DNA sequence: TATCCGCTCACAATGCCACACGCGCTGCTCGGCCG
RNA sequence: CACAUUCCAACCACACCUGGCGUGUGGC
């Protein structure tokens, strides 16, 4: 019995399964506890078990297998592994491990993985032979990640204008400078749907930090990808833990030569959490923000790169500006000159009912010629030349009108002639 | 001394829940309690710390009445000749000044009043900000369960209460799960439990509809009446302002899907949705569904509905604990 | 070569409580150096 | 395949401080 095929089942299904397994009324224990009791009985009936989970090595050296639905938390449904397996198969944080597991014993509180049959969708023999993510040589983005869907609906424009504003490729470093009341969640949903339709080969990773639960349940069953989030109902410890472990998973996937893309929202709240989780450094700058407190977020932002050997790690992080917060002000000030891909959204256009509120002149992409041929190069150059003298709102509405007049970017380029 | 009170008023973490004005009036109440504890008499007084100008002072309240007990707060209804009262009742004085507000007992009573009022202020703010949600479905995680009452964390220091009658006789929870419910009772002046949230009703089910049915919310299918035996049965009679919209065809759904979805969301509760009629006779004929009756005796003088069922449908017209009747009776 | 004698260095001269107090080759130059 | 450290419902464990040495004083 696999853990995913049992947990992604609805809660009522788990209740009926436990009741059919001859158990006490399962409406009392939590989902993790229900899974634990169900596995306990299903193993009491024999049934050599097959489990899976993302690995986390603690300070002692053992490993815990966390699950994706619980946003990588600690529960009775966790699988314990001794450091002997980590020394043998040469495991590390972020490596998803799947294999045979057994029932627990008295005094033990978690299951034990006996033998691994899959490490990051690979043979356990080749799991020890893999170049480190840090030893890789980063490069610029070369393969263009086209976001144009092709149906020309009222939502496809959201990606069309995107492709008309700043090209995006594998391993690109992305920032979303947008004030509140702007619809960043809509932009993230649109980009997730675009990457799920156009490029289903690369694994999609969407992360929501310090977010309201409604968006969490919306994203967990709207986009085609593994959605891990963390609401504000938990201290900054869980936030920084899930951040570190999702970036470790992404690093392991890239080491396995896989193109991963991490959508993060928001980098500002994540930096806030990283600031309040770290002890003081001795002194204080404006906004109550510590000096080294941004070292970990900055690293998280710099982990994105285009590997020359194989694989890529693209990141798109949304930032919170114009909130009247000294802390957010200094966070955006630090993060401004950090990435090579930026998208600025105008609040004045956002709350003017002109979607998507984009800023053309303020947004751009460094080394964009490596992500597009000369054709779209000259097309975007002409577009920028004609849009630079124009204003903000008038230019935005004119561009969105001329975009909705057609289906794709090619028809717009042709009508622009 | 004023430096200490300025430090304690600026060092407030939740300055929103307690701004300078109410913090200073809390300190006024604390100093009044301290002065009460100073003298063996029981005299109520005010402080008026002069928030932004300088240090504090004290007054003396009289509460003019014809009594004589505790003469520190006793002034007759006409003692307004000298000392410039000029009013019948409510005349107070600044007689007492020089109040010590730094000793051990003063500090203790100050801390006591401060913690009491920060509790009161967080209660007031949470109820004022989440009271308008009365009538809507909100989620939340429980944190403590007892044999008489359970607590719920909503977030941002928001605490909801669920009593015994607020829970079903067989529903179950434990700290960690996310349960949803509607807030029905609100007491912004309560000392403890504030957000009385539960479902325990069919109107809650109505709200569920408003969340799950996009048509419901614009009054496309009017819900007339509904009754619920908790975890046992849910009788409901609705009408339709339109003639092409079938309530038993639309609200129930396809092959009994929407009603079964609501049942499995509530934990397997038999729900009988029926069409409302403009006559109590046919209304109670249809309300006992599934059944078949051909006897109607309605009396508006005695409020009596004699609806005799055919022999054989008894176990279907009465049910367990008289459900098909006891709900229909209500 | 004895053997008494002297020198002188090493080993002693109860044993209980209560209270009080305290820091006398380390400061300035040459030699070291694996988380 | 195998040893296997299994990490923070009442409550058990998370408990405490100067004769080192000299001197001085007093009593038996």
């Amino acid at each position: 019995m696999n853990l995913t095929e049992l947990k992604n089942t609805p809660v009522s299904e788990l209740i009926t399964l436990g009741e059919n397994m001859g158990l006490e009324n399962l409406a009392r224990m939590r989902k993790q506890d229900i899974i634990f009791a169900i596995l306990k009985q299903h193993a009491k009936s024999g049934e050599d078990i097959f489990g899976d989970g993302v690995l986390e090595i603690l300070q002692d050296g053992f490993g815990f297998l966390r699950s994706a639905d619980s946003s990588y938390l600690a529960g009775p449904d966790d699988i314990y592994v001794s450091p002997s397996q980590i020394r043998r198969f040469n495991l590390r944080t972020g490596d998803t491990i799947s294999g045979k597991i057994r029932p627990p014993k008295e005094g033990e509180r978690y299951f034990a993985l006996l033998k691994v049959n899959e490490v990051n969708f690979d043979k356990p023999e080749n799991a020890r032979n893999k170049i480190l993510f840090e030893n890789l040589t980063p490069l610029h983005a070369n393969s263009r990640l086209r976001m144009e869907r092709g149906n020309g609906s009222t939502e496809d424009l959201t990606a069309r204008v995107l492709d008309l504003a700043s090209p995006i490729g594998r391993g690109q470093r992305g920032l979303i400078v947008a004030p509140p009341k702007a619809g960043k969640t809509m932009l993230l949903q649109n980009i997730a749907q675009s990457i799920a339709y156009n490029h289903p080969d690369c694994v999609l990773m969407v992360l929501l930090i310090d977010e309201r639960p409604e968006e969490v349940t919306e994203m967990q069953r709207l986009v085609k990808g593994e959605v891990v989030a963390s609401t504000f109902d938990e201290p900054a410890s869980r936030h920084v833990q899930v951040a570190e472990m999702v970036i470790e998973k992404a690093k392991r996937l890239v080491e396995h030569k896989k193109d991963v893309i991490i959508l993060l929202d928001s980098i500002t709240r994540l930096a806030r959490a990283y600031n309040t989780v770290v002890p003081a450094s001795g002194k204080v700058l404006t906004g109550g923000v510590d000096a080294n407190a941004l070292h970990r977020p900055k690293r998280f932002f710099g982990a994105a790169r285009n590997v020359e050997e194989g694989g890529s790690l693209t990141i798109i992080a949304t930032a919170l500006i114009d909130t009247g917060s000294k802390m957010d002000e200094v966070i955006y000030e630090e993060f401004k000159g950090t990435g090579n891909m930026e998208l600025h959204l105008s609040r004045k256009i956002a709350e003017k009912r002109v979607f998507p509120a984009i800023d053309y002149n303020r947004s751009g992409t460094r080394k964009e010629e490596l992500l597009t041929t000369q054709e779209e190069l000259q097309k975007m150059w002409i577009l920028r030349k004609i849009i630079h003298p124009m204003g903000e709102i008038d230019a935005m509405e004119f561009l969105i009108n001329k975009l909705a007049m057609t289906k794709t970017n090619d028809d717009f380029f042709e009508m622009m002639k | 001394m004023n430096k200490e009170i300025l430090a304690v008023v600026e060092a407030v973490s939740n300055e929103k829940a307690l701004p300078r004005e109410k913090i200073f009036e809390a300190l006024e109440s604390a100093l009044a309690t301290a002065t009460k504890k100073k003298y063996e008499q029981e005299i109520d007084v005010r402080v008026q710390i002069d928030r932004k100008s300088g240090d504090f002072d004290t007054f003396r309240r009289w509460l003019v009445v014809d009594e004589v007990t505790q003469p520190t707060k006793e002034i007759t209804l006409e003692a307004a000749r000298y000392e410039d009262e000029s009013l019948n009742l409510g005349d107070y004085v600044e007689d007492q000044i020089e109040s010590v507000t730094f000793d051990r007992i003063t500090t203790q009573t100050a801390k006591q009043v401060i913690v009491q009022k920060v509790r009161e202020a967080e209660r007031a703010m949470v109820v004022d900000q989440f009271r308008e949600h009365e009538g809507e479905i909100i989620t939340g995680v429980v944190k403590k369960v007892n044999r008489d009452n359970i607590s719920l964390d909503l977030g941002n220091n928001a605490e909801a209460v669920i009593l015994r009658e607020d829970m079903l006789p067989r529903e179950n929870f434990r700290p960690g799960d996310r349960v949803r419910g509607v807030l029905y009772s609100v007491r912004p002046e309560a000392r403890g439990a504030q957000l009385f949230v539960t479902r325990s009703k069919p109107e809650m089910l109505i709200e569920l509809f408003r969340i799950e049915v996009p048509e419901i919310g614009e009054e496309v299918i009017e819900i007339k009446a509904a009754a619920r035996d908790p975890g046992s049965r849910a009788k409901i009679a609705v009408k339709t302002n339109d003639k092409r919209i079938d309530p038993v065809g639309a609200c129930v759904g396809m092959r009994g899907a929407r009603v079964q979805a609501v049942s499995t969301e509530l934990g397997g509760e038999r729900i009988d949705i029926v069409l409302w009629d403009d006559n109590p006779a046919q209304f109670v004929i249809n309300a006992m569904a599934p059944a078949d009756v051909a006897s109607i005796v309605v009396d508006e003088d005695k409020h009596t509905m004699d609806i005799a069922v055919e022999a054989g449908n008894l176990a279907q017209a009465i049910g367990r604990n008289g459900q098909n009747v006891r709900l229909a009776s209500q």
